[PDB]
RNA sequence: UUAGGCGGCCACAGCGGUGGGGUUGCCUCCCGUACCCAUCCCGAACACGGAAGAUAAGCCCACCAGCGUUCCGGGGAGUACUGGAGUGCGCGAGCCUCUGGGAAACCCGGUUCGCCGCCACC
RNA sequence: GUUUGACUGGGGCGGUACGCGCUCGAAAAGAUAUCGAGCGCGCCCUAUGGCUAUCUCAGCCGGGGACCCGGCGAAGAGUGCAAGAGCAAAAGAUAGCUUGACAGUGUUCUUCCCAACGAGGAACGCUGACGCGAAAGCGUGGUCUAGCGAACCAAUUAGCCUGCUUGAUGCGGGCAAUUGAUGACAGAAAAGCUACCCUAGGGAUAACAGAGUCGUCACUCGCAAGAGCACAUAUCGACCGAGUGGCUUGCUACCUCGAUGUCGGUUCCCUCCAUCCUGCCCGUGCAGAAGCGGGCAAGGGUGAGGUUGUUCGCCUAUUA
RNA sequence: UGAGGCGCCCAAAAUGAUCGGGACUCAAAUCCACCACCGAGACCUGUCCGUACCACUCAUACUGGUAAUCGAGUAGAUUGG
RNA sequence: ACAGCUGGUUCCAAUCGAAACAUGUCGAAGCAUGACCUCCGCCGAGGUAGUCUGUGAGGUAGAGCGACCGAUUGGUCCUGUCAAACUCCAAACUUACAGACGCCGUUUGACGCGGGGAUUCCGGUGCGCGGGGUAAGCCUGUGUACCAGGAGGGGAACAACCCAGAGAUAGGUUAAGGUCCCCAAGUGUGGAUUAAGUGUAAUCCUCUGAAGGUGG
């Protein structure tokens, strides 16, 4: 920018999207990466492999196409993340993928976070992934209990119209239950 | 195809330059060989440029020299029309000459020594301390230029 | 040379042009080679590890197995046969 | 000491003051002479051209310059002309002043390297070439044979 | 330099990490009954005594660390490579 | 790819600037702290929960060359330098011819305001 | 009785280019010398090691050279110490935790390019045990290249082997390894004089002569500032520049060490010219006389004495 | 007034001057071209010798064949006499 | 007596044919180990002194510095300069590997493996590139060819400059160099310059001739 000697960062470093020091370490395993990413409204999970001209995604799941299986609730929460992980994990298995390492990008390794919920889901789908059980949420929160109880302190529906007034961690079970047998695209 | 004649001796010449002439089958002064005009051969002649005389000879000249100084791979046998006919694919010296010039074959392929052992130039050459453009005898020659040299060394 | 360490006279060969400065891309540090493949040796100024003695910069050897994540490349120094332990970060496929 | 000792450019360039100390100051008094307030807005421009690469000690530069400018006072102390010596003595020179043992010399001076055909001096004059004479005197005190060249001046 | 008196590290006997205690090797006293001692007495006579007429070498500017690492549970010590240190003081 | 995610090459992609775009696939900003989590002090950030509002930032789309960069034409320049050769020149420094290569600065005019891969998606 | 080292533009004195690292020399692969240029290492550090979390620095600007806020800011900060190199969601800073600065054993490169050679060093593994991290992973000390030491002997560490017919005890001998120094650093335990000297050799190497060089020395030329009451050039003549000689001095180490007899003097012969006198001339700040300066010119001449071995030089009276 | 070619001044050394010498001037000098010659053990060519290799052979005895790609050599290694 | 020091060591021929360097050494007038020379046995199909092309390595020459760095002018942006230990640039060239052609090897066995025997570790010169030095027939590197150990032809003579690498003998033609005589071959041809005997002198310790000047 300033001159011939000026050093311009790699594009994905400029965009503040890729941590290359963490990426290298991730690629050391020689295993596919379970890419856990979030959005204000959604949660994405991809199983990416290395390629000659860039990464290759062999399987993925988005919290949006969760409804495609009976999801009638918001998609930017814990129960959402888990299911998206399980969904991607199952598709992963179908694709012949057996193991992966969790890549949480620029997110933080906070215990009980959504990226770890995604990791929990993928593991239950059958994917073998290096993990640590006591850094994951305590199931109930994954189910969405923390939000149901939060609505107990109601007075006004936590959900604007949406579905239910007291919410449903039960809707969570019905869905997980669903994903664990048959159905299309899995 | 160019005619190569060593005009300068081995004493004091670079070794890598000497080995080049040797890979072109010339091991003595006044020895001549015929070389196809290829990239590989071109570089070799450029490296040897300062101790040799080279250029494309005329059909006639080649025939005179072939008849006069060509030899079998082994032996004294004169390489005349009959020899050429009874030993090669061609029917006479002219036919062989043309094939060489059109780079369709080689002296070896036709059972002939790759070297034409020439005679010193009758009347003397133009000197081995300067190139043609300076009046000397070294370097690339005219077809008329090569012919004169080759004929004087017939 | 006034000294005889490994980095003697390596000022140029182990220095990056100002623009190639900074952490190198991970892609080539994870590249995988097969036994028999021809690889060019060239230290990447930005990568500390998996290096080899600077004298061999420019060599082109034959991968013949590996040790840990590093590769074992066979070269010929002058007339002598040598084996070099080197990582992908400093190797490139020939051709 | 004779110029014979330093006029040739056969030695490596030796100008890095970060590794060389005790360098004698230069004897060259000025590089811009005459009306330096004005810019080359003159009709005629003559140049003294060196005809052989050589080293010119700051000694010779000063004497050459003085002999030329001191003479350009055929025009007056505040005359209308500007004189320029474009070279600077960057090359540090030594002398081995023990015999050939530990002979790396000690710094004794400086010289300017001029390649054949460069102009060492450039004067700017109105049709009043007294400068041509100032230079006959200048190339008199520098080693090489020289060419007195006139550029803007078809007023012959 | 400084060095902790106790610290966790590998015990080659126990074959597992444990707290070790570090101590400078105190010189052991000679008995004067080794073979070399008998050779000195035997071979010393009239005139020069060859090797036994030599005297104490000298000193290197800095000596290497001379320590004992004692396992805190099995009580067995082990030795390690030393490193040059002008001074070595223990912490606690 | 009517806006996404992971990337490869790592400025042809940088710097700066103009215009356009969203009841929704969307991304954001945004709203908000019972929870998981969090600030050596701050729900700023990180984390979690969520849509009342917005397209003003970001982002995506279209474009501008003033600076930086890449490549190209013409000029500089077959100049500077140089591998091989010479009973060529020069007091010498050094130069010249033949042969095989061949630049940098700079000027003028074009190019460049990224290209490509995998996945997902009215 | 012995030792008292080597290197070295002879040797000695001085120095260490005697073990190591960096830039340059080094001729764009690698290798490369000199008493080559610039300059370092013989340690320091329990954190200044290791990992993780959080974070981004110099410098400048604007608002209240400490501190606080914002902005610009690819790196000029910092990273123990030479030099060069590496590094920015870090290899730097802050915080916390930890002891991988771990035991064992290897592969490979280096040391020693090519191409054999030890100690030492490094890179990269494995086996075992650990630290931290969600995890991939990182940790075989410090971002990389200096910080190092044989055999014999001793001390030390853990287990085991072994000592002469045999048992017990004592005290020995050994396998693996750590520490103790040899810096002349691939390791002797070590001061000088010789003119009273001796031998082997060397022109592999100095003194003298020769030879090469010419910085030094001698002489000349170009330019001509300047002064010379005015006037560069009657005369003197700086600076700078270009040369000639081979008388001095220095350098080099080609020639001679199975010897080319030293300095000074003397005697006797030949020569050179850059001419002191003499001949013939030019200029003059040439009235004359006496000079000053210059040109041609080597035929002839250039002498006697006082001090000093002196060469040189000082001094006296004569002299064209 | 610009450029070029050759020459001139600058230009002093020791037993007898020199371009090897004599001597040379529209050259026997110099530069641009050109013509014809002389001149090695090189190159071409006849015969022979050695060495290596090939065919035949018990043979390293004969005989025939190949060498453009064999023929110099201090120290030294090897081998026949 | 011992010496790492000087001297000497006696018949013929054929094949190959060095090293004057690197590491260690009380080592530098010596050794050992490598390099290099040679001999023997083994292996069995490739090898690579040259060139071309492809895939790589590189910061010397040059150049430049409103690209770092550090030097280095002046004026009220402009203007004057540089670098062995500077680099936004950047050759020629050297170099790793591979393919192609060439050459070479498979009865002349290459490439390579194992073993026996050395000699050698004072080198020198030219050219190119160097570093030191006023310079040197100087010192000390480097690449190459030569002398050493290389005849014969030329250069007046003359280790390394030119031609040229050489079995014997014979005929012939050239090379470098030369053709007025000495001295083999031209008092050759077309044209021009020079009046100084310039000159009749490639290279060189060796052949000088400079700055400056010239209405020759
Ligand atoms: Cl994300
Ligand atoms: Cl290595
Ligand atoms: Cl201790
Ligand atoms: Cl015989
Ligand atoms: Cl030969
Ligand atoms: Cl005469
Ligand atoms: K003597
Ligand atoms: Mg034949
Ligand atoms: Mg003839
Ligand atoms: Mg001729
Ligand atoms: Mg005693
Ligand atoms: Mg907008
Ligand atoms: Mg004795
Ligand atoms: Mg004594
Ligand atoms: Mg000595
Ligand atoms: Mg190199
Ligand atoms: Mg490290
Ligand atoms: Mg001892
Ligand atoms: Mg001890
Ligand atoms: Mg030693
Ligand atoms: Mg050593
Ligand atoms: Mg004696
Ligand atoms: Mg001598
Ligand atoms: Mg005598
Ligand atoms: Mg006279
Ligand atoms: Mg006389
Ligand atoms: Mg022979
Ligand atoms: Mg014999
Ligand atoms: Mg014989
Ligand atoms: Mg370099
Ligand atoms: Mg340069
Ligand atoms: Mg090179
Ligand atoms: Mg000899
Ligand atoms: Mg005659
Ligand atoms: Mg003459
Ligand atoms: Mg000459
Ligand atoms: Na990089
Ligand atoms: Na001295
Ligand atoms: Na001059
Ligand atoms: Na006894
Ligand atoms: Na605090
Ligand atoms: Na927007
Ligand atoms: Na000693
Ligand atoms: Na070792
Ligand atoms: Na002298
Ligand atoms: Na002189
Ligand atoms: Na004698
Ligand atoms: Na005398
Ligand atoms: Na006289
Ligand atoms: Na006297
Ligand atoms: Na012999
Ligand atoms: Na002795
Ligand atoms: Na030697
Ligand atoms: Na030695
Ligand atoms: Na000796
Ligand atoms: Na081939
Ligand atoms: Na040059
Ligand atoms: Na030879
Ligand atoms: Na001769
Ligand atoms: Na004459």
């Amino acid at each position: 920018a300033t001159g011939p000697r000026y050093k311009v960062p790699m594009r994905r470093r400029r965009e503040a999207r890729t941590d290359y020091h963490q990426r290298l370490r991730l690629l050391k395993s020689g295993k596919p990466r379970l890419v856990a990413r979030k959005s204000n409204k959604h949660v994405r999970a991809q199983l990416v492999t290395l390629g000659p001209n860039g990464d290759d995604t062999l399987a993925s799941a988005h919290s949006s196409d969760l409804a495609e299986y009976g999801w009638e609730a918001p998609t930017g929460n814990m129960p959402s993340a888990y299911l998206t992980g399980l969904l991607a994990g199952l598709r992963a298995q179908e694709a012949g993928v057996e193991e992966a390492v969790l890549d949480i990008g620029l997110n933080s390794p906070t215990p009980g976070s959504k990226v770890f919920a995604i990791q929990e889901g993928a593991i239950d789908a059958g994917l073998d992934i290096p993990h640590n059980d006591d850094v994951l949420a305590d199931w109930q929160r994954t189910r969405g209990a923390h939000i149901a109880e939060y609505d107990e302190q109601l007075e006004e529906p936590l959900y604007s119209g949406d579905f239910d007034a007291a919410d449903l961690p039960e809707h969570f079970d019905e869905l997980r239950e669903t994903l664990l047998d048959g159905d299309i695209e899995l | 195809m160019h005619a190569l004649v060593q005009l300068r001796g081995e004493v004091n010449m670079h070794t890598d330059i000497q080995d080049t002439l040797e890979m072109l089958n010339i091991h003595h002064v006044n020895h001549c060989t015929l070389v196809p005009e290829t990239d590989a051969y071109r570089g070799m002649v450029a490296k040897v440029n300062d101790f040799v005389a080279f250029g494309e000879p005329s059909q006639e000249t080649l025939e005179t020299v072939l008849a006069t100084r060509a030899e079998p791979l082994e032996g004294d046998a004169d390489v005349d029309d009959e020899w050429v006919a009874e030993h090669t694919d061609y029917d006479d010296i002219s036919g062989l000459a043309f094939a060489l010039l059109s780079e369709e074959t080689t002296l070896r392929e036709q059972g002939l020594s790759p070297t034409l052992r020439l005679h010193p130039p009758r009347g003397g050459h133009d000197g081995v301390k300067h190139p043609v453009k300076e009046g000397g005898q070294l370097g690339k020659h005219d077809t008329e230029g090569i012919d004169d040299l080759l004929e004087a060394m017939r | 040379p006034s000294s005889n360490g490994p980095l003697e006279g390596t000022r140029g060969k182990l220095k990056n042009k100002p623009r190639d400065r900074g952490t190198s891309p991970p892609q080539r540090a994870v590249e995988e080679f097969d036994d028999g493949e021809k690889v060019h040796l060239k230290i990447d100024p930005s990568v500390p590890n998996g290096r080899f003695h600077p004298r061999f910069d420019g060599q082109t050897g034959t991968v013949e197995g590996k040790q840990g994540d590093a590769y074992k490349v066979d070269i010929v120094d002058g007339g002598k046969e040598k084996t070099i332990i080197v990582t992908a970060a400093h190797l490139r496929r020939q051709e | 000491k004779p110029g014979a000792m330093y006029r040739n450019s056969s030695k490596p360039a030796y100008t890095r003051r970060e590794y060389i100390s005790g360098i004698p100051g230069k004897k060259i008094a000025q590089f811009d002479m005459g009306n330096n307030g004005a810019g080359p807005t003159y009709p005629a421009q003559v140049e003294l051209v060196v005809e052989k690469p050589v080293q010119i000690r700051h000694n010779a530069l000063e004497a050459a310059r003085v002999a030329a400018n001191r003479y350009v006072q055929n025009s007056g102390a505040a005359a209308n002309y500007k004189f320029r010596i474009r070279k600077f003595p960057f090359h540090v020179i030594r002398e081995n002043k023990d015999g050939m043992r530990a002979p790396f010399g000690k710094p004794v001076g400086t010289a300017a390297r001029v390649h054949g055909a460069n102009h060492i001096f450039i004067a700017w004059v109105n049709p009043d070439p007294n400068v041509e004479e100032a230079w006959r005197r200048a190339k008199m005190k520098v080693t090489p044979t020289i060419n007195i060249d006139s550029s803007p001046a078809g007023n012959a | 330099m400084q060095m902790p008196r106790r610290f966790n590290t590998y015990c080659p006997h126990c074959n597992e990490h444990q707290e070790h205690e570090v101590e400078k090797v105190r010189s052991g006293r000679q008995t004067g009954m080794k073979w070399i001692d008998r050779q000195r007495e035997r071979n010393s006579g009239i005139g020069n005594d060859g090797k036994f007429s030599k005297v104490p070498g000298g000193d290197k500017p800095t000596k290497k660390t001379d320590l004992k690492y004692r396992c805190g549970e099995c009580g067995k010590a082990h030795l390690r490579e030393g490193w040059r240190a002008g001074r070595l003081e223990f912490q606690e």
